[PDB]
């Protein structure tokens, strides 16, 4: 038994690998209580609409980030040229995901830029060449 | 370095504080209780524990936008329930009042004659109704005649008595993409990381407390009474005490009989007190004296611990207005007032005399009262004391052993915090990079 | 409400003032304001004449020999310089909300 | 000045009746109230009763309740005071009102749809100097 | 044993019962009736001129007509839609004033009465005249035969908004996305158990329900013979609904030309009441095609015997009660007439049925917000036809088979609406599922 | 040609594979009717219900698409990573059901084993397969 | 013959006419205030300071200055916002009561347009009567026959909201509009486009410029100018059933004033409901007016008249005096500070081919040219000044049943927000973007089975 | 460049095909709505109501086309090749002539009367082939 949104929170990148499929199975909701019918008369839909946008935004974004719908792939963007000098072993074995993710607040825009230019558009440029023949 | 290529793996959590809209949820099944009003989402038959074994999380008891949201909702519900109902202004017109004679004490209960202009255009009919000591405005140039206190710049009435409220343990919870985390960290100081954090699928049901000083019929502390504040040295703050063991209260009715009403129009009626059976001065609340006193002993000890000395925490009188002097309560939806300074007198079985007030100021920013309809038959109320809100200020000290703690108060928001103090609603978010030495098996 | 007018007889030295009064044993006022004051005089051989003194209102033709005021249970009328021309019976009018009737009649005469 | 007309002097037998016709010259009565009194010789005045030109009427002195009836000719602007059961003690000069009453009110009350529950009909506006008036006596 | 994998790719349409929401659609045009909120009041979509249907060769399905709960949802919506149309329009509470009258130029059903109202300026009170019905008033003692409004001391006093007529519009439903309609498509189905010509239906049929009691008018007809259905007529606790295979003409007229007068209710308000009568004052009635009715009685009588063993004499007149259960009715153009139906069944086995109009009604036979139905000038004709009726046995009968008496009944409008839903279910479709197949495993490493 | 929507219910389990594209159209069906409301505020009973219906249809569709996404099945009519299973549930041959009876009959039961099904659904989320893929990308 | 297959990447420039909805895009300033209309821009989405605009190149597109949806939807949205604004405000049925009115007083240190009016009115307590006292304009009242020319409320016959709410009402500000994703805005550009048919300089737009839905009657204020010359447009300028709008190529100076005054006396009628009283005039009593040079009027009107003569066939037809209409039509109004000015335009219209227009002010108005209910503008403390915003003119036309075609009077109309706003909005069109990556060509899919 | 909707309107596909891959970057404008959605709420006004409705409709369109790519075997591709012959979808013009002169907004006009074939032929035949191949692969 894995806890998805919970439990996995205490894991390292390596240890957390076992639960990645679990929060993914749990994303947003089980929607049962929403299908089985105050401000909520309006806000219920506003909440559902926004949940939908987050869902789709992330799937479309993953496509920008190369792979979407088939787990996750790596791209030709070296992590360490837009990052700090902590060892990847600290990251994979001796650090949990949330600490690492907090460090990213000052690097997230560097990677988004690299992704739009490379993981997204240059991979597409290379894909166009492959599909030539 | 190695080919430390970027990947994006998530499916492991990250989160942010939530600013979303939560919904009413309960053991949903005509609703005559405003807290649900008409509808509520069915509850979770299987809440889970789910523990974040290696994770602590930073909680703050006094910083919670969801308690604020609960306030927005209680106000909305009060108004939604009576919004389509009857508002009455003919009642502004004065009454001729006299002391009520009971079967064979000041003019506490009065028999008053009101001129009724309702039903048909050419007729005005005077008629009697009964009113309590917490009366309206006396007329300065007349003999015991009165005008409505709630008139002036407002119209206040129990617009539709069939629906009212008694606190119901209705819970609430997060929409898709949100989750609630709770502290299982015993004796948490109210600020900073909680050692043991687990899931909340939905919250515990909450029965709103609409009054000052005491917190009744809520949840209890484990082991010992718990005293907390945003700041314990800042006298501007109110300290809240959760009890570990509750104190029993049993209240008794002034009478057992009926109510009367004025026909205003085709679907419009106004209720006042009707015939009385019994000695009306008998309304009272029976509270165990021993349990209250033992409860205070534990509170006093915890307060002493918080100053680091053998202090005196004196119950000096507070309020200056019955709505903030007495822990009044809406038993059956009607407000009863007794003597909170009798139960907790100037110290550090008790039977309180009681009175009834139908026009009671709401927590709503409009500064208007809610009108409680009279109740036919009899009033019987029971609950246990589950907490106490205390205040100390003024600089009247001059000794390391002297403090003045007496019943205080705050908002409904602050009363609701008793449950909300244990949890935070967070937004579920995707994660970033899980970089490694791997390279994609590219054909391109 | 009732009305009487003590002393009911005032023989005077001509040129002497008269002081007439009204007693009603009821608190009178216009319900909307000031008291209603009115008075009338019936000289021998005459129908009534008005001496209203309604705070600011007098019948046209009333001389400055006459003035008065009051409220509640009573009021007065003073006549300065009473002459033989003023001999007759003076009647004090009641208020107007009980409803109303008339005065008792006070005789003013020149002393013989 | 309006000429005030009244029935001439009459003598009736005990237990009898007379009618006093009070015509206002120029028909001024159409804009004025009538209220009527008795002044016995050597006495003050008493009202027997009242009527407006608007038709609002009532007796006043609770001794004439069945002795005096008041009606009017709305065309001739003439008021008729009919006195019945005349006795020796009814000898007096009778007078009709001049001047006016206003419909004073001092109790206001309206409902939400504006029905009027006001209390009104008090306050004499002006005082009544009449003309000669007329003697009615009784003999045998 | 070969390696199996149990799975079905999305697209094998498992059926689950539908629980909520219908898609309203119609043969929409820029009609003044949409502008005037005549029936449909807002978002009813222009429909599909060619809805599709699929017959399933191997499908039969259990159906129970009393489980057609989608009807409840529709009835609740018509109430809500009209409730919205009526707010804050025509509040008539300030008009309960007394009326003084004895007659008008049969008995004095309608009287010419005087009254005063204030409003429409708070500086004045104004007396006026209007016509009132005895059916809508309550007598008052000692004032020239005074009356008060019958609704004066109860509920909510309102009026139908004057621009709004209430002509039934055949709006239909096509169900929301992810849903479909399953139709029986067969004959002589009893409303219970399986039906057999099951097909997928995109849309069904428009309905034109009216406020009625004993009578079902302008609905659908039976294919061959009158059809009698009840969830279970074994009990006298259930109701029998009869569908005719032939309609019978209904023919009422005002039958006179009235006028309308204003009611000056207040600033900016709609102002209408019942005015004068032009021409002679005449009594309303419907001229019913009795010959056709009598043929239907013969068929009804037969079906009330065929379904009932060896019972012989059946059906008789009503037991009485309020007009809502006793008289048949039709809101003709919003005119709520009640007619004395007795001539249609004064026995056991041309018709002219006198009619009266109740102007203040609860059009939903509940809620309590009864509304006044103002007239429009001149005479009208109510051209319509009988398509069915409501009957039930009393159970207060003797113990013989010689007689079984059913009497005219009544019911909720949703009970008559089920006669359309009688032939179909709304189904939720969930196409993803499982099934074992020999399958190769993918091995990565 | 084809039978049309829910046509699969009229035939056998094997035959039903003929509708996989029909049902994909069934998901989209109704989008094409809603635009006619947009051609004619709207905060009323039918307005709200049709908006709710549009939102709910999407929510359901996304949940099914997400599950196919979890498996990596999405994008193909037939996807395959066979998962051997606890065939104690059924001892029927495949032809006994596939070429013999309608899937509607098949689906009459099934939910009795919904937990068996979910166990397989959870294993099917590339629970181990994802590791084999990570290892190949790495070495 | 090579055999075929189908599909290309979508994003191909294929589109259809859009359904119409407008996505509100804010100026990112609206959130800093406490008033209506701006609040609707507070409850809106701030947009990108540098929007994308892309020329379609060798493409024409059909634009129609007198057609389809975009302004009509703005019309309805504004009304709905207007009603949301006023719904909470008081109606005061008792305000209709007749008052005793005498001329407005001042110090002893034009006619009796403003009067001192009073009445005894029942207050929040149903048995208490209070003295009402306030200033009123003749334009807002009706004299009563046989009652010392006392006055009643002029709008009493209809539904009246007797409060605009003093902490709510305010002039609208420009809002940018965006197409929803899946839609795009095209704009004609095209200097001097005729208003109909294909536009040759069309570009794709990532939201419109800000368009300010502000009110004036007849005369267009606070909009945009023509690129070079006045632009004179009608669906058919020779169709007398149509009316012509003219855009200016130069703005016209406007200097309108309304003298300093106070506000006072919230008078309760109901349970927390009151009438808010017009206060005293501070200083001398004068009417509102507007000061504009004739140079600017003549320069633009001359160009306009010459162009009309040319459009119609070198005719001798001219700008000329108005035929009149309802007072709200005869006078050309505008809203400044919430005050409603009605200026006497005959100063400009009584002409053929320091001008001060007296202006009236009125408190009771309908919104725009809508009918049914009415509401009033509460008194505004202080003084009002309006300036430098004439950007377009007035819709003009004539008819005529005379045999001679030598003369024609182009007289004014407009004030209809659909037509007024359309005159600028029409530059934009909204289309649906269909990602139809579809096209047959040669070759086959690399299929194994 | 962003040629396609952003400027390819002025050229035919014989040339436009060189740049119309770039349209994949305009999808980032959907991503940007995540910033627009940071707007606080609290009751919705006219715009708020319409904006939420607009988001729902945008989603249905997004999904409609993504669902079609799934149906067509084109998911995740810029160009997928579905091997569908002209059949009866052919106008009387060579595809080489058409591409060189394929103004997109003129070309679609042929499609307006062939679209039922475009969707029917691709969705049906593409899946028949894929379904059969995939079923066979599962068995060997
Ligand atoms: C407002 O107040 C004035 C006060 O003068 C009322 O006018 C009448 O004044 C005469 C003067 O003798 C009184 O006798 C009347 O009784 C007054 N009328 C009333 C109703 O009191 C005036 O009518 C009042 N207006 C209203 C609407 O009450
Ligand atoms: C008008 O109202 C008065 C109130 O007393 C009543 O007496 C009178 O009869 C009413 N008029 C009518 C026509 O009913």
């Amino acid at each position: 038994v894995f806890l998805g949104f919970l439990g996995a929170a205490g894991s390292t990148m390596g240890a957390a690998s076992m639960t990645l499929t679990v929060q993914a199975r749990l994303l947003l909701s089980g929607i049962v209580q929403q299908q089985n019918n105050t401000v909520w008369g309006i806000k219920q839909l506003q909440a559902r609409v926004l949940a939908v946008e987050r869902y789709l935004k992330d799937q479309q974004l993953l496509g920008i980030w190369g792979c979407s719908g088939k787990l996750i792939c790596t791209t030709a963007v070296p992590w360490n040229t837009s990052w700090s000098n902590k060892s990847y072993n600290q990251i994979w074995n001796n650090m949990t995901w949330m600490e690492w993710e907090r460090e990213i607040d000052n690097y997230t825009s560097l990677i988004y830029t690299l992704i739009e230019d490379s993981q997204n558009q240059q991979e597409k440029n290379e894909q166009e060449l492959l599909e030539l023949d | 370095a190695e080919q430390l290529w970027v990947t994006v793996y998530y499916g492991v959590p990250v989160w942010k504080e939530a600013t979303t809209t939560l919904f009413c949820a309960s053991d949903a099944r005509e609703v005559h209780n405003v807290w649900a009003t008409h509808a509520c989402v069915p509850t979770d038959p299987n809440p889970q524990e789910v523990v974040l074994e290696n994770v602590t999380e930073n909680f703050n008891m006094w910083k919670n936008n969801m308690v604020e949201q609960m306030h927005e909702d209680i106000i909305s519900l009060w108004d939604q329930s009576l919004k389509p109902c009857v508002k009455l202004t003919p009642l502004c017109v004065t009454l001729n009042c006299t002391d009520l004679r009971n079967a064979t004490e000041g003019g506490e209960i009065k028999n008053c004659s009101f001129n009724i202009t309702t039903s048909m255009r050419d007729k005005v009919q005077k008629e009697y109704a009964l009113f309590y000591k917490l009366d309206v405005v006396p007329i300065k140039n007349d003999n015991t005649s009165y005008r409505l206190i709630s008139c002036n710049t407002s119209v206040i009435t129990q617009a539709c008595p069939k629906v009212s409220f008694e606190p119901i343990p209705i819970h609430y919870c997060a929409p898709a993409g949100f989750a609630i985390l709770k502290c299982n960290d015993k004796k948490f100081n109210g600020t900073g990381p909680c050692t043991n954090v687990s899931t909340v699928q939905c919250t515990h049901g909450i029965r709103p407390v609409v009054s000052t000083q005491l917190l009744l019929n809520g949840s209890l502390a484990e082991e010992e009474v718990v005293i907390r504040s945003a700041n314990f040295t800042d006298n501007a703050k109110i300290i809240i005490v959760q009890l570990n063991k509750s104190v029993e209260i049993n209240c008794t009715r002034p009478n057992n009989n009926t109510r009367k009403s004025i026909h205003i129009g085709p679907g419009r009626a106004f209720y006042t007190t009707g015939e009385i059976i019994g000695d009306i001065r008998q309304a009272h609340c029976n509270i165990s004296g021993t349990k209250w006193n033992d409860t205070l002993k534990q509170i006093v000890v915890k307060l002493k611990e918080q100053f680091g000395n053998k202090t005196i925490v004196f119950n000096h009188s507070s309020g200056g207005d019955p709505e903030i002097v007495m822990h009044s309560f809406n038993c059956g939806g009607e407000f009863f007032y007794c003597n909170s300074t009798q139960l907790f007198n100037s110290t550090w079985t008790i039977v309180l005399p009681c009175r009834i007030k139908q026009i009671v100021n709401m927590w709503q920013e409009v500064g208007k009262a809610m009108y409680a309809p009279p109740i036919k038959g009899q009033i019987r109320c029971s609950s246990n004391i589950t907490g106490l809100i205390l205040i100390r200020d003024g600089g009247k000290n001059r000794s390391e052993n002297t403090e003045i703690f007496r019943p205080g108060g705050g908002d409904m928001r602050d009363n609701w915090r008793s449950e909300l103090y244990k949890y935070k609603v967070v937004k579920i978010e995707p994660l970033g990079i899980a970089p490694t030495k791997a390279k994609r098996r590219v054909v391109q | 409400v009732v009305i009487t007018q003590s002393p009911l007889f005032l023989p005077v030295t001509p040129g002497e003032a008269a002081s007439l009064s009204c007693k009603c044993s009821h608190s009178l006022q216009h319900s909307t304001g000031a008291n209603y004051l009115a008075w009338y005089l019936q000289r021998p051989g005459q129908t009534p004449r008005l001496l209203i003194h309604l705070a600011t209102h007098r019948a046209s033709g009333v001389p400055d020999r006459f003035s008065g005021s009051g409220s509640g249970t009573d009021f007065t009328l003073k006549i300065s310089r009473v002459e033989s021309d003023d001999v007759g019976t003076y009647y004090c009018m009641q208020g107007l909300h009980s409803p109303w009737t008339f005065g008792q009649g006070t005789k003013v005469e020149i002393k013989r | 000045q309006v000429q005030l007309v009244q029935s001439g002097a009459e003598v009736k037998k005990p237990g009898s009746s007379v009618k006093v016709s009070c015509k206002a010259s120029g028909n001024s009565f159409s804009n004025h109230d009538v209220h009527w009194v008795r002044q016995a010789t050597g006495q003050g005045l008493e009202w027997m009763g009242w009527m407006s030109h608007e038709g609002d009427k009532t007796g006043l002195a609770q001794k004439f309740q069945g002795r005096v009836t008041i009606t009017r000719d709305s065309g001739a602007s003439t008021v008729y005071m009919e006195l019945r059961g005349l006795t020796a003690d009814d000898t007096a000069i009778y007078y009709c009102l001049t001047g006016s009453k206003h419909r004073l009110r001092d109790y206001f009350l309206y409902n939400e749809y504006g029905p009027n529950y006001e209390e009104w009909g008090d306050y004499l506006a002006t005082l009544d100097v009449w003309g000669h008036g007329t003697a009615v006596t009784v003999s045998s």
